[PDB]
């Protein structure tokens, strides 16, 4: 048995704000610092490619993992 | 009655196109009825559900994530959670009122 | 998430006004008992069930929209049904959404398998999928992965039984693995 | 086991009916001690010490009454012409403490060491102590335990050890703003001051087991922390416990921050200066930034882009022969099939297809189950 | 159901009880019995307007009424019949339906 | 409403929700304003310049003067509270009702300060007037102090509430 | 099945030989070594209990 | 079983202190004393008693005779005694907050301003119905039944007020029942608790709660019954399309890329 | 036990009371020493090993060290072990006949050393109020500088009553919280000789001086009077910041205006090592162009950061009775 | 880490950050013998032989 | 309902009532007191001019002459707040008893009402026991597991229990301050430190 | 010895170098090193250390 | 957490009882309890001459919880030698009222 008929009221308010960050915002990302490369020697026993717009102008980056590299004022 | 009525219809129709409530197409689609184009900037129904889903998220208490001490004396929301008896109140009142920086 | 079964029996002692416990079971032919405090939202219409406004809902299903804050609990045979719909709930973003893991089959002792699924799987009679074949990056060369014919479900299906005098049933005498060399076995 | 605590609560045990409980057998005991020429009973030693009794009982209640005592109980002394006492004096700096003004309570020990020395006790020490600890000033409150080991002579109680053992744990674990707080929180560091603090009450003579055993769990927290011996010192560095650690870390789903097992595969382009565009720009180092230095900024990315869309960083099966080995997929939370409708069984809705606006209305079933039926439309 | 039979009588049965009940709910035989009584606006002067429809009575709980407006039990002759019928003809709809 | 019913069955479906009287139901603490004028008289000085503070008002016909004006002061800040507790939610008129709410919390503050200093100031054991008066607080002020829509202190930073309740 | 374990080495192949890249990441000297100072959930029971 | 429940469970647990602090204070007798005059309340905050203690010192104080002074010292003996009632008030509410973690959940600072000494029990405009009453009413309207009926009956067959009626034992928590521990909804709580004596009468609220369970099976099992011919008009026949299973795993193709030919 | 009574020796026989409390603390062990190895010292062990560094410490003023042991004794009911091992030792003679009963409190009682303790009371009570007496004239006498102060009249002492019951209760009216018995039972049997019977003066000295340090109430009923502070304002005629207007008390003020409470009027409790106090008034202008244009020239009068009530009094004394 | 110009736009500080500092500082433990206090003589004739 | 009771004992705390009394021992001396609400003291003052010329009247005359009066304006005020509200009360009271169903402890959980309110008064006095400290809110006490109600947050609801990875509340894990593990927290990270 | 050095330095929130002159939220909880950026006193950023 | 490899090198490894008499007791029964064993010392005297001299000596002293710990260390110094037979003093003492 009921009696009364009455609306309906809510305290939808929660006032309230929790912000926590996920692993993703925090996984690590490779960066590096950038200069105006000047060109590539790419050099082997006997054949050197040899792409040089001008010479070096600060200093010089050297790779050897698969092909012997220097990048001149990379 | 009738304006109150009237009234009532407005307000929620109102919300309803400010939040963009309610469904973007028909009931039945051709893949299914959740189907909507987020439009960058714009308001939805989608994303006032997911921000109140990311807030609370199976929440019992807003002290169910204050088992970390840092997280509890985090004063972003407020500073109430950390008043814990009448004596720290009233001296936060007292301070206050005489206008200096509170405990 | 999860409830128990002394979560589930208090709830039937103890009711409470805000937490919606939900028969999500289709074939109404199977069902026979009624869950107390259920409301009956079929899975197969979960998904334009929940997108109907308050009344849209209301006068369809005869009771009103869980209001997305409140607790529902999800009940079917198994649990499985329960977990589909869950996922349904979620999706739509509700805050609270439980699946009780057994279900009806379970809380009343019956026997009932929806949505029949055969644990193990059909041998595999064709050949290796090309969706598995892995090739390098930088020597590239063909690799095999662990799908198709092969792979990690196939392996635990023809794992060993737990029981000893079972396990003895599958082999035959003179050792368990005699079709390879002594040194590898 | 915190002093600062029992003051705070004893005063909602009926503080203020005991505090004028109190003052009404303060005024009693004043009218009997007159009947023992027009001096005598302002200035006598019994006077002095009912009125530190009187400060000592209004310590523990109310925050109303605290605050009185200083300004109300000491200039009524004054007025009576009561001489203070060095018990009164610490009893006014621990009631100037408790309500965390701290400019006058080191005033008054600047007075008591100025004209009064010699005199000072250790109570003085811990109620500065407290005060400091209550007023959020760390730095002041190791200032101070610094000049009380130097002095040597106040010699420092297990209480007043407690309370700046309690106040560098506090300070441990309050937390900082966002911008400290990107990386890990940088105030745990605190708590590595805590075997300076031990080794200096061996010297002191204070004992250790006198602290509170609460006190105690999380001091042996901190020593388990930041107090590793020479001789397991020579051991700690091997392969089979860093790889216990791993296994460990690999069991609970947390290797994010480990060098070994975690390789990445992200990587962040230059950007295409507009002062000369022409040059084009080669890497020449290599970093491990934490991604959060350079993240694209909020108004150009899709809504939280956590829920709404899962993301999973797989690797491709064809020959890449140059790019992105790792991509990543991004696929709505809420996609489903184009042809998800025959592909799912056939349902009451089926035959409101392709109308916007279907009147659900007429397909309810509450219809039939209550005669009363009408519609707010 | 073992131990939650029928129920034989209800919350109040006995008006030895009803006089405690209404003592304890809060209120002062006195005063709560004194305090005069509007219906309508007016305090029923003229002794409640002289004879009127409803009964002279001071307590709400003898105005309580359903939701419908039908008051079957302890109600008036001709209310309890129309009560009766209203309730008639929704459950006949109901089960026609 | 009375003469006319819904129906049973929307009723019915309707005492399915089980008011709640935490959430659900209307907060016991609604902006009234006896409640705001209830609220400021509990404070001590307030209450103490009432009852004993002031001369007895049916004594001489200067303290009924007194207490007419302190209680039409505190009438007035009540008011001025209630109003800005009704009109909280919007903020283009919080800001100017806040500015009546300064002014009378200006005024009835000047108030108990003169009158506190003249009580004091007027010309012994046992606990008399002025040693009670003497052993009460401060008189921390109702000029600079935070309340809002409940009559009770935020709970939010001194900054937060110094830029909710600013001068537009 | 966890999805952070992942391949750390290369599929068996010639470059490992007839490349010069490092089959193993460089230490990280800023990285501190790992010791253990945790509570397990038991411990931190008896010691609430 | 986790939010509503434990939710309750704090919110009943303040109640019972604060009605255990409302006996206390119901049972209690506060002095206070300003220079002679001296005043006794009860906790309702009504005057028991006025005295003067040491008339030998206070008779020369207050001298003709004076009034004023009088006058005013009565009333600043009674106005201290109210404040002593309000801060024991107060401060019994201080401790149940202080003590109770499950309202610290909720981070809201209004818990405690919510209940000041203005809106608590008991009030000085509600003692006449209470003091004022005859014992077997006092002991009545605080929840102790089986106590009235036997006074009653030993009526038929023939300091402040309260402290007859309640006892020290009566300020234990594990006595209030429930009708008494909330004051607010106490007809709706008289109906759960058993009429012979103060306690839960599981009986009634079984036999409710069966009965509510009754109705709403009958209402579910007629609910579920229309959707089922709904559906069953809605589509052709009763059968029902089974759900793909979603799998990671491969397929075979081969038997769909077999196909004969004549030769 | 008898490692760590060893070298608690040791470390008295060297006067180190910093390594005293260190073998202390190192007897007390903490959680791993005490139920992980299940290594701790014997009960009647740690007593002795306490009660010797008891016996050094507050023999030398060593209060802090003092008030940290009676707290540990006191914290596991240590106090009667002298008396418990003295009936165990009669019931070594009483197990070799029948019915060793229990701990009787009249058992208890039996013994000796109690009943020479409670006949000794009363010297120990005599000695006190005598040593308390000397101690506020000597107090009075040295805060006047001189001879007779207010001071030293109805001091926190009761006068004690001719009777054995009278005496007994006193200690528990005055000191009450250190267990004034067993401090007489611990004062005799210096290095293995006892002393009621032997020189009393001594004796008596030992106790009353142990109670006064292990007393705490005792240390507060006897202190010296200091000087009543004196809260300060800035200047409203701000020249500098460390000069201050002081607040001068009625006592010391011989006129002055009716004015009101101290913080009423606004007063400040602010010392520092270069700061002065002073009561300011400006110099009252004159009508001419000075006053018309110029600033007005302050003029502060240096006071006394403090006042001494009790050489205000003993001046006031003798100045009263010279006329 | 507010410094959103940082490795890419060349930008490598000189000096390494407190809280960077605070971070590696908080990371490791301290060893309890750095502490080397002294406050009872030395043992002549115990320390010396000790235990093999 | 509850904001009008609220509001019907806060305005009568405010309110205030006027009473007087004439001594019956033959002095004409009377007393007039303007009684408050809860706070029940404010203005009170003796009329001497309607006694006679002589007045020999004594102290404890006037002391019981005060007495009176302040227990006539009392009883006048609390009549008057009984009037006040006893017209809202019985409304309130109606409401209550007729309109039980619609509420928490009315209807078919006033069997859970009633187990909550026992289950408080229970700990309550396990609380005292334990000495008033709020005995491990979050159920870690217990020494037994079937000790620990139903109800208690400490029993795990994540999918997986013995798989990391996919005890997480939302759909991808979250780190708090740091890179703290928020999701799953581990015993030692978390304390109840102050 | 900078004039005004307390109301530049230690009082704005700019130190002086900052020209702090959607709409901002009426009733908002703004985190302690932010705020709504309405005027000086309420900065986007804010500098003024909360400590003493 | 930490976990070590190798177990508890100073581990007590065994059953620990808490022995906790008042001192008096224990001083008046040390002759006795010099042969029953200590905290980690354990003396070899035959069990029959402890199990003699409690059967003859428990009567005597009149506390219960004495006699009871006095027991319990004649039963940890039994078991420690394996002796079956002191069920008995079980059967004597504890079983009429314990259980």
């Amino acid at each position: 048995m009921f009696l009364i008929h009455f609306v309906h009221y809510k305290t939808i308010l929660q006032k309230y704000t929790f912000k926590f960050k996920h692993i993703f915002l925090s996984i690590d990302k490779y960066n590096s610092l950038f200069f105006n490369i000047s060109g590539i020697l790419i050099w082997l026993n006997i054949i050197h490619i040899n792409i040089i717009l001008i010479k070096y102008s600060f200093f010089i980056l050297i790779n050897n993992f698969e092909y012997l590299i220097i990048l001149i004022s990379t | 009655r009738a304006s109150r009525t009237t009234a009532e219809q407005q307000r929620e129709e109102e919300r309803a196109q400010r939040f963009g409530l309610g469904r973007q197409g028909a009931l039945v689609q051709d893949g299914g009825p959740d189907q909507r184009t987020l439009k960058k900037h714009t308001n939805d129904e989608r994303i006032v559900d997911a921000m109140l889903f990311q807030q609370n998220a199976y929440r019992k208490t807003p002290t169910d994530e204050h088992w970390n001490p840092y997280i509890r004396r985090s004063t972003e929301n407020g500073v109430g959670h950390l008043l814990q008896n009448k004596f720290d109140i009233m001296r936060r009142e007292d301070r206050l009122s005489k206008g200096e920086q509170d405990l | 998430h999860q409830v128990y079964l002394k979560d589930m029996l208090h709830l039937m002692r103890y009711p409470e006004p805000y937490t919606h416990i939900i028969d999500c079971r289709t074939s109404t032919q199977k069902m026979h008992r009624w869950v107390p405090h259920s409301l009956w939202l079929p899975r197969d219409e979960v998904e334009y069930a929940l997108q109907l406004s308050a009344d849209e809902f209301l006068d369809m299903y005869g009771f009103r929209k869980p209001d997305k804050s409140d607790d529902v609990i999800l009940l079917s045979h198994n649990g499985i049904y329960s977990e589909q719909a869950g996922w349904e709930w979620k999706k739509q973003f509700f805050q609270h959404v439980y699946n009780y893991r057994g279900g009806t089959n379970e809380l009343f002792g019956e026997s009932y398998s929806d949505m029949n699924v055969s644990d193990v799987l059909s041998p595999w009679k064709g050949p290796f999928p090309q969706s598995g074949v892995f090739v390098d990056k930088w020597s590239k060369r063909k690799v095999l992965t662990r799908t198709g014919p092969f792979d990690r479900q196939y392996e635990m299906q023809d794992f060993a039984l737990p029981d000893l005098e079972l396990e003895k049933a599958r082999h035959p005498e003179e050792g368990p693995r005699q079709n390879m060399p002594f040194g590898l076995q | 086991c915190d002093p600062a605590l029992t003051y705070k609560l004893l005063g909602d045990e009926n503080g203020e009916e005991r505090a004028q409980e109190a003052y009404r057998w303060f005024d009693l005991a004043l009218t009997s001690l007159a009947v023992d020429v027009p001096y005598l009973p302002q200035g006598t030693a019994a006077a002095s010490h009912i009125t530190n009794a009187l400060m000592r009982t209004l310590l523990t209640c109310g925050y109303t009454h605290v605050a009185a005592i200083p300004d109300s109980v000491y200039d009524r002394m004054g007025s009576m012409g009561i001489s203070p006492t060095i018990s009164t004096y610490e009893l006014v700096m621990l009631a100037l403490s408790l309500q965390g003004n701290m400019v006058e309570a080191e005033s008054i020990l600047s007075f008591l060491r100025s004209h009064h020395s010699e005199h000072i006790t250790v109570e003085s020490f811990n109620a500065l102590l407290l005060g400091h600890r209550e007023a959020r000033q760390f730095d002041c409150c190791d200032a101070i335990w610094q000049e009380l080991v130097d002095r040597r002579w106040p010699r420092a109680s297990p209480l007043t050890a407690e309370l700046y053992l309690r106040s560098i744990m506090d300070h441990a674990n309050t937390p900082t703003s966002e911008p400290l707080q990107s990386f890990a929180n940088i105030n745990v560091v605190e708590k590595k001051k805590v075997p300076l603090v031990l080794a200096q009450m061996d010297e002191l003579g204070v004992p250790r087991t006198h602290l509170s055993r609460v006190l105690m769990d999380e001091v042996e927290d901190s020593l388990r922390k930041f107090q590793t011996y020479r001789s397991r010192f020579y051991e700690w560095g091997r392969a089979v416990k860093q790889f216990d650690f791993i296994e460990f870390r690999r069991r609970n789903g947390w290797l994010y921050d480990l060098h070994l097992m975690k390789c990445t595969t992200k990587q962040v382009g230059p950007l295409r200066d507009f002062n000369d565009p022409d040059a084009v720009q080669g890497a020449v180092a290599t970093a491990e930034i934490p991604a959060f230095f350079n993240e694209r900024p909020a108004w150009e990315r899709p809504p939280l882009e956590e829920t709404l869309y899962v993301t999973t960083n797989k690797e491709r099966y064809d020959d890449v022969r140059g790019g992105d080995i790792y991509y990543d997929d991004t696929r709505g939370l809420h996609d489903r099939s184009p042809t998800w409708m025959n592909e799912v069984p056939e349902t009451r809705y089926d035959r409101l297809y392709g109308v916007n606006h279907p009147d659900i209305a007429k397909i309810g079933i509450r219809r039939h189950l209550n005669v009363e039926y009408v519609n707010r439309k | 159901e073992r131990r939650a039979l029928w129920a034989e009588v209800g919350p109040i049965s006995d008006v030895g009880s009803a006089v405690t009940a209404w003592i304890r709910f809060g209120n002062d035989p006195v005063l709560h019995t004194a305090v005069p009584t509007m219906l309508g606006g007016k305090f029923r002067n003229q002794q409640r307007e002289k004879e009127s429809l409803l009964p002279n009575s001071s307590s709400p709980f003898a105005y309580v009424e359903d939701y419908m407006g039908t008051n079957l039990v302890f109600g008036s002759p001709v209310h309890a019949k129309e009560s009766a019928a209203v309730w008639a003809t929704y459950f006949e709809r109901r089960y026609a339906s | 409403n009375d003469i006319y019913r819904h129906s049973f069955e929307d009723v019915q479906a309707c005492h399915t929700q089980r008011v709640t009287e935490r959430d659900r139901t209307m907060p016991p603490y609604l902006p009234t304003l006896p409640h705001f004028v209830a609220i400021i008289k509990k404070d001590p000085h307030i209450s103490f310049l009432l009852h004993i503070g002031l001369p007895d008002r049916n004594s001489s016909e200067e303290g009924s003067a007194k207490h007419k004006e302190l209680e039409k002061r505190i009438y007035y800040l009540a008011r001025a509270l209630y109003h800005t507790a009704l009109e909280y939610h919007n903020e283009t008129v919080r800001r100017v009702n806040r500015q009546k709410v300064n002014v009378a919390a200006s005024l009835l503050d000047n108030f108990v300060e003169q009158e506190w200093t003249t009580i004091l100031r007027d010309k012994d054991t046992q606990n008399d007037k002025k040693q009670l008066a003497r052993r009460l607080g401060r008189y921390m002020l109702f000029a600079n102090r935070s309340l809002d829509d409940t009559g009770f202190p935020t709970d939010a930073r001194a900054d937060d509430y110094t830029r909710w309740m600013a001068p537009p | 099945m966890l999805s952070q374990n992942v391949a750390k080495t290369t599929v068996p192949s010639y470059y490992m030989i007839r490349t010069n890249l490092p089959h193993r990441k460089p230490q990280n000297q800023w990285e501190g070594v790992y010791y253990y100072s945790g509570i397990t959930k038991r411990q931190r029971h008896l010691i609430l209990l | 079983s986790f939010r509503y429940t434990n939710n309750l469970i704090g919110a009943l647990k303040h109640r019972l202190l604060l009605e255990s602090s409302y006996r206390e204070i119901a049972s209690r007798k506060f002095i206070g004393n300003c220079r002679g005059v001296e005043v006794v309340c009860s906790g309702y905050g009504t005057v028991l008693a006025v005295q003067l203690t040491d008339k030998a010192v206070w008779e020369s104080f207050y001298r003709s005779l004076d009034l004023d002074k009088l006058a005013e010292s009565i009333k600043t003996a009674l106005w201290d005694a109210t404040r002593k009632i309000r801060s024991a008030k107060e401060a019994a509410l201080h401790r149940s907050l202080s003590h109770n973690t499950r309202m610290r959940a909720s981070a809201d600072l209004k818990h405690w301003y919510e209940e000041d000494a203005n809106t608590l029990r008991p009030l000085a405009f509600e003692a006449l119905k209470h003091e004022a009453a005859t014992p077997w009413m006092q002991l009545v309207q605080h929840g102790k039944k089986e106590e009235a009926a036997a006074l009653l009956k030993e009526f038929e067959q023939k300091q402040p007020p309260l402290a007859s009626t309640l006892k020290a034992e009566d300020s234990n928590p594990a006595t209030i029942p429930i009708g008494s521990v909330h004051p607010l909804f106490t007809p709706a709580l008289v109906q759960i608790e058993e009429a012979g004596g103060g306690s839960v009468s599981n009986e009634a609220v079984c036999r409710a709660q069966l009965w509510e369970l009754s109705r709403d099976e009958q209402l579910f099992w007629e609910r579920v019954e229309l959707i089922r011919k709904g559906q069953v008009a809605s589509i052709g026949s009763s059968h029902k399309r089974g759900y793909a299973d979603e799998a990671a795993f491969a397929k075979d193709d081969t038997e769909e890329k077999v196909q004969l030919r004549f030769t | 036990g008898e490692v760590l009574h060893n070298l608690m020796r040791c470390a008295i026989a060297a006067r180190h009371r910093a390594r005293i409390m260190w073998v202390y603390n190192v007897m007390r062990g903490r959680f791993y020493e005490n139920v992980v190895v299940r290594a701790e010292v014997d009960l009647i062990w740690r007593y002795r090993i306490a009660m010797i560094a008891l016996e050094y410490l507050l023999d030398h003023e060593c209060a802090e060290e003092a008030a940290a042991i009676y707290s540990y004794l006191v914290e596991e009911e240590l106090l009667r072990c002298d008396v418990h091992v003295r009936v165990g030792l009669h019931m070594r003679e009483a197990i070799a006949a029948g019915k060793p009963i229990t701990l009787n409190n009249d058992v208890m009682n039996a013994t000796s050393l109690v009943r020479d303790a409670t006949a000794v009371a009363p010297e120990v009570a005599r000695e006190l109020q005598r040593r308390h007496a000397q101690t506020l004239q000597n107090n009075a006498v040295e805060a006047v500088g001189a001879g007779s102060a207010p001071w030293s009249i109805l001091g926190p002492l009761t006068a004690i009553g001719p009777t054995a019951e009278d005496t007994m209760v006193w200690l528990q009216q005055h000191y009450g919280d250190v267990d004034v018995m067993s401090i007489m039972r611990w004062a005799r049997f210096r290095k293995g000789k006892d002393l009621m019977a032997k020189d009393r003066p001594q004796y008596l000295a030992r106790a009353a001086a142990w109670i006064e340090l292990l007393s705490k109430r005792n240390r507060e009923m006897e202190e010296v009077p200091l000087t009543y502070m004196r809260k300060s304002k800035p200047l409203v005629l701000d020249t500098n910041s460390n000069v201050r207007v002081a607040w001068q008390t009625p006592l010391m003020r011989s006129g002055g205006p009716p004015r009101l409470l101290a913080r009423e009027e606004g007063y400040v409790f602010h010392h520092s090592n270069s700061s002065r106090f002073v009561e300011e008034t400006y110099r009252h202008p004159g009508e001419s162009l000075q006053s018309r244009y110029l600033a007005l020239q302050p003029l502060h009068t240096e006071v006394s950061a403090k006042e001494d009530f009790q050489r205000l009094y003993y001046q006031a004394q003798k100045h009263h009775k010279q006329q | 880490s507010h410094r959103r110009d940082y490795i890419r736009m060349g930008y490598i500080p000189r000096y390494t950050p407190w809280e960077w500092i605070a971070i590696q500082e908080a990371d490791q433990p301290l060893i309890a013998e750095q502490i080397r206090q002294d406050n009872i003589g030395t043992s002549y004739f115990f320390s010396l032989n000790r235990y093999w | 309902y509850p904001a009008a009771v609220r509001y019907g004992v806060e305005l009568c705390t405010v309110l205030t009532a006027e009473g007087k009394f004439v001594d019956e021992r033959g002095s004409g001396l009377s007393a007039r007191c303007v009684v408050n609400g809860t706070g029940a003291a404010e203005s009170v003052v003796f009329d001497t001019a309607n006694c006679n010329g002589t007045n020999t009247t004594s102290v404890e005359d006037a002391l019981r002459v005060a007495h009176g009066a302040l227990r006539s304006a009392q009883d006048r005020h609390n009549t008057l707040a009984a009037f006040r509200l006893g017209p809202l009360s019985k409304q309130s009271q109606v409401l209550l008893f007729c309109g039980v169903n619609a509420y928490e402890f009315g209807g078919k959980y006033a069997r859970t009402y009633a187990y909550a309110f026992e289950k408080a008064k229970k700990e309550l006095e396990a609380t005292a026991a334990s000495g008033f400290m709020a005995p491990s809110l979050s159920h870690e006490d217990t020494e037994r597991l079937s000790d620990q109600p139903t109800t208690s947050p400490s029993v795990d609801r994540f999918a997986s229990t013995t798989h990391p990875e996919q005890r997480k509340a939302q759909f991808v894990p979250r780190v708090g301050p740091g890179s703290t593990p928020l999701e799953d927290p581990a015993a030692d990270q978390k304390s109840e430190w102050s | 010895q900078l004039q005004a050095q307390d109301r530049i330095i230690c009082g704005t929130h700019g130190a002086g170098i900052v020209a702090h002159q959607a709409p901002a939220a009426d009733l908002s909880r703004t985190k302690p090193h932010e705020g709504t950026g309405t005027s000086e006193r309420d900065p986007y950023i804010r500098t003024l250390h909360n400590q003493r | 957490p930490f976990q070590s490899n190798h177990s508890l090198v100073n581990k007590y490894r065994g059953v620990w009882i808490e022995f906790d008499m008042h001192p008096a007791f224990s001083v008046a029964l040390e002759p006795q309890l010099r042969k029953l064993p200590r905290g980690r010392t354990l003396p070899k005297t035959p069990a029959e001459e402890v199990i003699a001299d409690y059967t003859a000596l428990a009567p005597l002293v009149d506390d219960e919880k004495t006699r009871d710990l006095w027991l319990a260390k004649v039963f940890q110094h039994c078991a420690f030698q394996r002796c079956g037979g002191a069920m008995e003093l079980w059967e004597r003492y504890c079983h009429q009222r314990f259980t």
